[PDB]
């Protein structure tokens, strides 16, 4: 349970608000049991008194005291709900910004390393889990705990043998039932889920495997397999509801046990009173209101088991060590980046020791630099150590005479400007889809590119407050690649790195992008990864990449004039 | 809008399991009877011992009748539960029943239509969300009618004032709520748009938390993240300060009424109220049966609040599975006609249009002949039908037209034997079976060991056996994730040359994989490629030379055809075609 520290640590930014919703939950469940403890009594203090007792009996002490607590039962439960619903939003927006400000100095390594897709669904679901933790947790066992002790306290005052009888088995059922229920049904939910999962699992390779399936005639024989997988798991189903059928008839018995011990033993006297009268309601009338207390303790136990759970995963994500670490000075970023590499691997070295000493090149200011890659040979690296992804183990990279990695993150970040392969749409207007790249552009200068860019079908519905993205409209491969350009463009850094700008489009834009980095990105020191031929010619000093190696180099025409491993590339196969 | 038609058919779908939703009906009749019978006892024995002042020990016999109306009250919440989860089950299972029936018969063509994550989202998890409407909602609307009715009804001879207090709120309550509610629905509708946009706004920048860094905006998307937050907050406040009204009337009136039972009972006990009684002195009995009543005419209502966001989530769940099995698409006919034998088949076309379930045409008018033994190739751009030919030849999909396998039309050929002569291997292969061992011998269940380990040997998957831990037996997992993509595709390939068939379909294979699986798969492939009828998709467009026959198409419709050599030095579209696969490296 431990692991609920670095999360409770973050109450202590709206620890007023937060208190304030659990007080307002407990004044409203005592005004519940004092409206009807206080009736129970005027009931019988009344009858008792009878019409000859109407003037001595002050009736009116005890109308206005249920007038009082009928007002704060109705208007404190509806405070609280809000207090509770709002501060839950508030203590949400801290854990949305402390996981995103925490995720951000490992977002390439040590975040990826799972599956990008299914890690950042359960990541935002973990967020909200931890977000249940005040409301679901916290709330009902702390105000059924200082319910508890205030008619305890309370009753204590005209009987004490009687209020820690009630109080004794309100306390017990509080503290022995909730973890008696979660470790009789900590096999089953276990056994749930993993048959949940399994029947998960076993579905999808049903589904997807339908063509399979069909022609070698097994898809009938692995439907009954999937059948019988759901017929384990609604056994499983039975056993968690025959569960809370029993936890849910024993809290009816137990509270029937604290009215019929009331009923008994309150009859026996109170306060060494031989005749109690009216002080027998008070008592079986508390017994009878004070168990709506511990109506929400058991499913809150439950539920504790899921957010400890939940801050295991999001604690084990975000305190792994970030793989870079940033200098702080503030150096000016300077024009013309003349990029140098000495000894730094382009490609995962693959169990065949594909280059144990990496590639060398140098990238003067200006100059518009191309690699060629064999296709399915490796992945390129060669951007994530520029953008200083990951440091470089072996070899270093010149960032401009001075190494890449004495530069501060936000010099760093101006001096490169990276079109990636996977461009990625954020779900905004269009503006704040390029005033990313620069966040004072005006409104002019992000429509002059889109039309210089070629985007100008972007601009004639509602111009740039168009919703891009989820909720919005999507971009085709190519009219989200000039999206990336246009980035880049804003952005204005002295080196721009290329990662295949030109994969998945037709030869149509494809022309078009190459002439895009040809005519604006004229005196940007272009550093161009790609594993086509199409537009080489314009750039210089082509570098083809052989086994993780540079085995040729050269301007086109100069690399053309001689045989070799770019000619055969330009010939065919 | 469609709340009404929704909600219909979710209580149509109860049918199924009406025994369990009518005895958890008569169940909350019971139970109401018992709170009844509790509170009477209750209101007796308190009389006796506060104004008779009989001792305890002379009023056993109601306590032992308090006991036992707690014991079988207890006793049917505990059956009613119970009963509650056997509704919701039934039909569950009958529901999922039916929709694998009809995502199973609807076959291969519309289920790649969605992703697999979004038929698991429908079978798994959408059906789930139907059964606290049959487990909970269903069975606490009648207990929300029938139990406060009782209450009524019981008070009523005592004192009919009483009575009327708690009847006399019954109508005052859906007033209110639907005072406020429609004060509440203007503003969802208000803010619906823009927390629709505000709810995918952390995943969104957490997706793109890569675009964020290279741009160094990571700072000020901390910013955006509390302005969004802020503005998501303040804007669901306003629809929750109206949706907490609605639950605030309810708590009204049973703080109301408490309050109102217990001023009539209390001024009229000293003479204060004449009115409310028949004519009788108001007992103490009555002000207590009045008083231990009174919570309980309200609990159905609020229990039945509590229990309105399973009705919420249930008609989500109706409006997605409804549309689903409403759908109008129509399946291949499957005539009763065996094929006549085990050769190799002229399959050829006069005039096809391949349909999509849906009606729409995938491959425009084709034009072919494939005769017994030849082996063909197609080739062409992305999205331009190749595909929807060999899942056509397949049985997958329906065709207008004729094609006919071997003389005898695919549409009259019985799906069962005509599967039987068909063999294919597909891109991104699906390996459904357990291990290793048994997924090759899918095709072949009763294949003897030296015909298996042939097929191992021809397919060279053999050669990758000692790599894997628990050899030929391996597990695979789940998508295959202990064999590589290229290791995958080679076991995919061993369970298409197990058993000999007439045709062959090859949905380009060795597309995705790496280097040295694409030259073992193509080279197993290449060489079982010639002893029947095949039909291959690739892009390769390379040393297709040995292939007796290219179709290229482009939208749907064959335009060249003819061998590699007549086609690669003629300048038409595969000069074209195969000039863009030499472009790029
Ligand atoms: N089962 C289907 N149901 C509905 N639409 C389909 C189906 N199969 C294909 N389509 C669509 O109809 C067209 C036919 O495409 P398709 O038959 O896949 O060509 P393709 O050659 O297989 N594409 P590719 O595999 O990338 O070369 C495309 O626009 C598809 O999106
Ligand atoms: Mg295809």
């Amino acid at each position: 349970m431990r692991a609920l520290l670095p999360y409770l640590a973050l109450y202590k930014r709206h620890k007023w608000m937060l208190s304030l919703g659990i007080v307002l939950a407990i004044v409203t469940l005592l005004a519940s049991i004092g409206l009807l403890t206080l009736s129970g009594w005027f009931l019988s203090a009344s009858a008792v008194a009878g019409v000859a007792g109407l003037y001595s009996f002050n009736y009116m002490l005890p109308a206005a005291g249920v007038r009082g607590a009928a007002i704060t039962r109705t208007a404190g439960r509806y405070f609280e709900r809000l207090v509770s619903a709002d501060a839950t939003f508030r203590v949400l927006q801290h854990l949305r910004i402390y996981t995103f400000s925490k995720l951000l100095p490992l977002s390439p390594a040590g975040l990826a390393r799972y599956r990008q897709g299914e890690l950042l669904n359960r990541v935002v679901a973990d967020v909200d889990t931890l977000d249940h933790l005040y409301l679901r947790v916290i709330s009902p066992l702390v105000g059924a705990f200082v319910v508890i002790m205030v008619v305890t306290i309370g009753l204590s005052f005209l009987d004490f043998t009687l209020a820690f009888t009630l109080g004794g088995i309100m306390l017990l059922t509080l503290f022995l039932m909730p973890p008696l229920f979660y470790r009789a049904g900590k096999s089953t939910g276990q056994n749930l889920t993993h048959l949940r999962g399994q029947y998960r699992q076993q579905l999808t390779a049903w589904l997807q495997g339908q063509a399979e399936l069909t022609i070698f005639g097994a898809s009938d024989r692995y439907r009954t397999q999937l059948e019988n997988t759901e017929i384990q798991w609604l056994e499983a189903q039975r056993r968690q509801s025959e569960l809370t059928a029993l936890s849910q008839a024993i809290m009816l018995l137990i509270g029937a046990l604290a009215v019929i011990l009331m009923l008994w033993m309150a009859s026996g006297g109170v306060g060494g009173n031989a005749q109690p009268g009216a002080l027998i309601a008070l008592f079986v009338f508390c017994a009878l209101a004070a168990f709506e207390a511990l109506a929400p303790v058991t499913g809150a136990f439950q539920h504790l088991g899921q957010v400890i759970a939940s801050a295991v995963r999001i604690s084990d994500l975000t305190d792994q060590k970030p793989e870079v670490t940033f200098p702080d000075t503030q150096t000016r970023v300077a024009d013309r980046v003349s990029l140098t590499l000495r000894d730094v691997q382009f490609t995962y070295p693959e169990q065949s020791q594909q280059a144990l000493k990496g590639i060398s090149l140098q990238v003067n200011a200006g100059e518009h630099i191309a690699i060629l890659g064999r296709t399915g040979c490796g992945k390129s690296t060669l951007l994530q150590q520029l953008t200083r992804a990951w440091d470089p183990q072996q070899g270093e990279i010149l960032l401009n005479d001075s190494p890449i990695a004495s530069l501060n993150e936000a010099a760093l970040r101006q001096t490169i400007s990276v079109v990636p392969q996977r461009v990625h749409l954020f779900s905004a207007t269009l503006r704040d889809n390029l005033l990313l790249a620069s966040p004072g552009s005006s409104d002019e200068a992000l429509s002059e590119i889109l039309r210089r860019v070629g985007l100008e079908k972007l601009l004639e519905d509602a111009g740039l407050n168009s919703w891009l993205g989820e909720g919005g409209r999507q971009l085709s491969g190519g009219e989200l690649r000039r999206l990336a350009i246009a980035r880049a463009l804003l952005h204005d850094a002295p080196l721009v790195l290329l990662d295949e700008p030109t994969e998945g489009l037709d030869a149509t834009t494809e022309s078009q992008i190459l002439e895009l980095l040809a005519e604006m990105m004229r005196e940007k020191t272009v550093l161009m990864v790609t594993h086509r031929l199409r537009g080489l010619s314009r750039f210089q000093q082509i570098i083809v990449m052989d086994n993780g190696q540079i085995i040729e180099q050269g301007t086109h025409a100069e690399l053309l004039a001689r045989q070799g491993r770019y000619y055969q590339f330009k010939q065919g196969l | 809008s469609r709340q009404k038609e929704l909600t219909r058919w979710l209580k149509q779908q109860s049918v199924i399991s009406q025994r369990w939703l009518n005895i958890s009906r008569l169940l909350g009749f019971v139970s109401g009877i018992l709170i009844i019978a509790q509170a009477w006892f209750m209101a007796r024995i308190l009389q006796h011992m506060i104004m008779e002042n009989i001792p305890r020990e002379a009023l056993l016999l109601p306590f032992t009748l308090l006991v036992l109306t707690f014991v079988l009250r207890a006793w049917v919440v505990w059956l009613r539960e119970r009963v509650g989860y056997h509704a919701g089950q039934h039909i569950r299972f009958a529901i999922r029943r039916q929709v694998l029936d009809r995502l199973q018969q609807a076959g291969p063509a519309w289920i790649q239509g969605k992703p697999a994550g979004s038929w698991a989202t429908l079978v798994l998890e959408q059906i789930d969300d139907m059964h606290d409407y049959y487990a909970r909602y269903l069975p606490q609307m009648a207990l929300a009618v029938s139990v406060p009715l009782l209450i009524v009804v019981a008070i009523f001879p005592s004192n009919w004032a009483a009575a009327l207090i708690l009847l006399g709120t019954a109508p005052l309550i859906p007033l209110f709520m639907a005072l406020v509610g429609m004060g509440a629905a203007d503003a969802n509708r208000r803010n619906f748009l823009a927390l629709a946009r505000l709810s995918g706004h952390f995943l969104d920048r957490l997706r793109g938390m890569e675009t964020l860094r290279i741009f160094g905006r990571g700072e000020a998307e901390i910013e955006s993240i509390r302005s969004a937050s802020e503005d998501f907050r303040q804007r669901t406040m306003e629809v929750l300060r109206l949706a907490f009204l609605s639950s605030g009337i309810l708590e009204f009136f049973t703080s109301l009424s408490i309050a109102l039972v217990a001023v009539y009972f209390g001024f009229s006990y000293l003479g204060e109220l004449d009115f409310g009684h028949y004519d009788t002195g108001v007992t103490l009995a009555a002000g207590f049966l009045a008083l231990i009543l009174a919570p309980e005419f309200f609990q159905p209502l609020r229990d039945l609040g509590t229990f309105y966001h399973a009705k919420a989530q249930a008609v989500g769940a109706a409006d997605s599975l409804k549309t689903f099995m409403e759908t109008p698409l129509a399946h291949p006919q499957r005539g009763e006609a065996e094929l006549a034998s085990t050769d190799p088949v002229t399959i050829e076309a006069e005039e096809l249009f391949i349909t999509s379930p849906e009606g729409k045409t995938l491959a425009g008018p084709l034009n072919f002949t494939l005769p017994a033994g030849q082996r063909a190739v197609l080739v062409g751009r992305s999205g331009s039908g190749k595909s929807s030919l060999l899942n056509a030849l397949s049985g997958f999909l329906s065709y207008q037209g004729s094609l006919r396998i071997n003389g005898i039309e695919l549409r009259d050929l019985s799906p069962e034997s005509w599967r039987k002569h068909l063999s294919w291997v597909g891109q991104n292969p699906q390996l459904p079976a357990a291990t290793l061992r048994d997924n090759v011998l899918l095709a072949r269940p009763d294949a003897s060991e030296q015909e298996l380990q042939a097929a191992l040997d021809n397919a060279w998957v053999s050669e990758f056996l000692p790599l894997l831990p628990q050899g030929v037996d391996t597990p695979v997992g789940d998508q295959a994730a202990r064999l590589s993509v290229g290791q995958a595709q080679r076991v995919a390939v061993a369970r298409a040359l197990l058993n000999p068939c007439s045709l062959l379909l090859l949905d380009e294979p060795a597309a995705s994989l790496d280097a040295h699986s694409e030259q073992r798969v193509m080279e197993a492939l290449n060489a079982a490629s010639l002893r029947q009828t095949t039909l291959m998709v690739t892009h390769q467009l390379e040393d297709l030379a040995d292939w007796d026959v290219i179709w290229v198409m482009q939208d749907g419709r064959i335009i060249e055809q003819g061998r590699y050599a007549e086609l690669s030095v003629a300048g038409g579209p595969f000069a074209t075609l195969l000039a863009h696969r030499q472009e790029e490296i």
